């Protein structure tokens, strides 16, 4: 056999997306360091737009004395922490570049489907930009933690330490999500294989926009945590807007703010959207003024 | 448990 | 670059096959439970036909006080154990549904080839239906155990606990096999990667048909185990049809029932097919009456 | 849905390449053995050309009393060790076959690209020829070790013990490299997933040609190891051609043999190419006679 | 060992 | 460290 044939390849996706994916270094001083910077943690980051805003995980840049960003083209920048959000484990970095910057392809009209071929781009173990290939295993995953939803994309594209904050793209090179977490829980002590999670791009975008506009993400906070037709109240926070509304533990809640309350997650999402300081109707009819979510 |  | 382009995806296979793949829960009472059902084990299952017959692994449903089946569409059924076979680690469940049931696409004329893209569908760690992508690494594999053949398909599609009893399909969505086993043996204590086994669909079908027709799988049993032209006898079972045929340990065996005996596996397969109670010629010429294989 | 459809498959690549990939057994006598051959190590090998020359890893055949080669067609040969090179971890075996031999497809004009679909062919855990599927994650990787370059291809095609010396091919079946190393370093004790390395085919070829022509690979050796515009000298070998050139530790080195010296790796590669015994100009101008690289 |  |  002779070959004028063309090898099956995802190089096109690689060429479109990889340049925008950067190596992120969290450097910190040590009592050991004696005035010398050392790497606390390392991960990846995605260049969202030509202004030089970069998405990455919050745990990658946490407690950093200095943040270094390295492009694949060789350029190195010191990075400015625009803001972070523990809840989505996201963070925005700013680098200033007079010269042109590569950006990650984004198609906001694109709908990620289960079975879509995807590439994970990142910096595993600081070996240099690695490309691994998998599919979208699932969508709307809550992750390993039972609480907090977060609509994770699940992928079997190989993910390792250093991949955090990196990009997940399809064969077209479009951004699917931000690689964040790898499943490690063991039943019988075995090691989970091909189970990793990414923040969906749509969510990543919204969070980035809010961090660029304000130093933090702002959510309306009732003050009360409860477990689920209706939703009962399991705990009212001490000295809470809650307590100030004088809410009573356990009163079932049928609906809120001109809307029904069957799913708690749907309800909390609604609560988050609402501006802090606003007062709304609740069905158990007691008035309460929301305060912005307590910082974490 | 859900807090909000 | 602009994209009217179509992402490479196995969604079609996913949409055709996933609905038929179900979450299987083995629930048992505990001395601890005090009258409360708890999950002993969890795995997957495949809906074979609209009558509501489901294939799954035997080790998934073993010693179950109750078996719960959950479809992806939301429906939940209690399941009836039709039968099981330790030898192939298969088991058939029955659920009764007046409403329509999704079924796994089957193409009996389809020949699985090494290098065929395949998707593993199942419920890893009870996270919800997961889709992983690999290829058929090999066929006719005996598995980790040296004994018992069983013609395993080997795949590097990521397999984890909870995947057992789930489906392995190609890009067309056709059933390739039933995911059963993951290789875990370590040389130097390392963890094997991308090595999993599935019962070939053709075999799965035959076993299901026999379990639906009879409570168990019925095989003719000589009573004698030996290790390999010809095949010698290493042991004759005490009080065996064997012993009753008065067979003598070690007599080489050239042929049986009008046929040659070069491969032991070929010979045993022939023995299994034959009806219990039948008497056949053997070449060492001593007559023997087969009894059905002892239960395990 | 009905299917006259064709399943996505890499079988073509499998059919073109797999026959050339062989099972390699390193057999050694044991004090335990008492005159009986036992398997020390097992791996894979690639049939490069019809003369019966096979590439494999050096660590696979090291300290072998006997080397057995097994083809997928059933043939078994004893193998002759043509030569080995610790530096590239390569080794060439010779088997004599009057009958035709399968050879691995080679396209010297083919350029491996990041994102190219590749298949790993080998003998994991001696289960028999396994085929795993991944992409080319990276090129020009130095491997886990910081020293010695070696231009590794990085792939997330699943690699396990027994895969060493086996082939890495694209969808067309063309040889991409020789699977050699799997990343095992753990940060926090986790297990790296989908990170394996292969010797690029172009390099494999050159090394094979040199081993076939001469019993060993021959490189010019300065005698001095140093760490990096210019390159300083950190150590001069005792009684070295170096010491004999009377080189002085630490003298920066601007250029050598009518050429600049900015990159040490580029410089060492040049040194290796040069014939042993030759004397060349060096910029720090002191004359020195190279000797062939000391054996390891 | 094979049993049958 | 590089040796050559």
């Amino acid at each position: 056999d002779s070959t004028d044939e063309t090898p099956a390849s995802y190089n096109l996706a690689v060429r479109r997306a990889a340049p925008a994916v950067v190596n992120v270094y969290n450097r910190g001083l040590n009592t050991n360091s004696h005035n010398q910077l050392e790497i606390r943690t390392l991960g990846s980051g995605v260049i969202m737009d030509q202004r030089g805003y970069i998405i990455t995980n919050k745990h990658v840049i946490n407690d950093a004395d200095q943040i270094i960003v390295a492009l694949q083209d060789g350029r190195v920048f010191e990075a400015l922490l625009v803001g972070s959000d523990s809840l989505t484990d996201l963070a925005v970095l700013k680098i200033n570049a007079t010269g042109g910057l590569p950006t990650i392809p984004i198609n906001a009209r694109r709908v990620p489907h289960i079975g879509d071929v995807v590439l994970a781009i990142g910096n595993p173990y600081n070996l240099g930009q690695t490309i691994t290939q998998g599919i979208i295993s699932a969508t709307g995953r809550i992750g390993l933690n039972p609480t907090g939803r977060q609509n994770f994309l699940q992928t079997d594209a190989s993910i390792n330490p250093g991949n955090s904050g990196g990009a997940l793209v399809n064969s077209l090179g479009e951004l699917m999500g931000i690689n964040t977490l790898s499943f490690d829980k063991s039943n019988d002590g075995e090691t989970p294989e091909g189970i990793g999670f990414a923040i969906p791009f749509q969510l990543a975008t919204k969070i980035m926009d809010k961090l660029i506009r304000d130093g933090r993400v702002i959510r309306g906070y009732i003050g009360i945590g409860g477990r689920e037709q209706g939703i009962v109240v399991n705990e009212v926070s001490p000295d809470g807007p809650a307590a100030n509304a004088g809410i009573q533990v356990n009163d079932l809640i049928i609906s809120v703010d001109n809307k029904p309350a069957i799913s708690a997650l749907e309800t909390m999402a609604q609560v988050a959207e609402i501006r802090p300081g606003s007062v709304i109707p609740v069905v158990v009819t007691l008035q309460v003024t929301i305060q912005e979510y307590p910082a974490t | 448990v859900y807090y909000f």
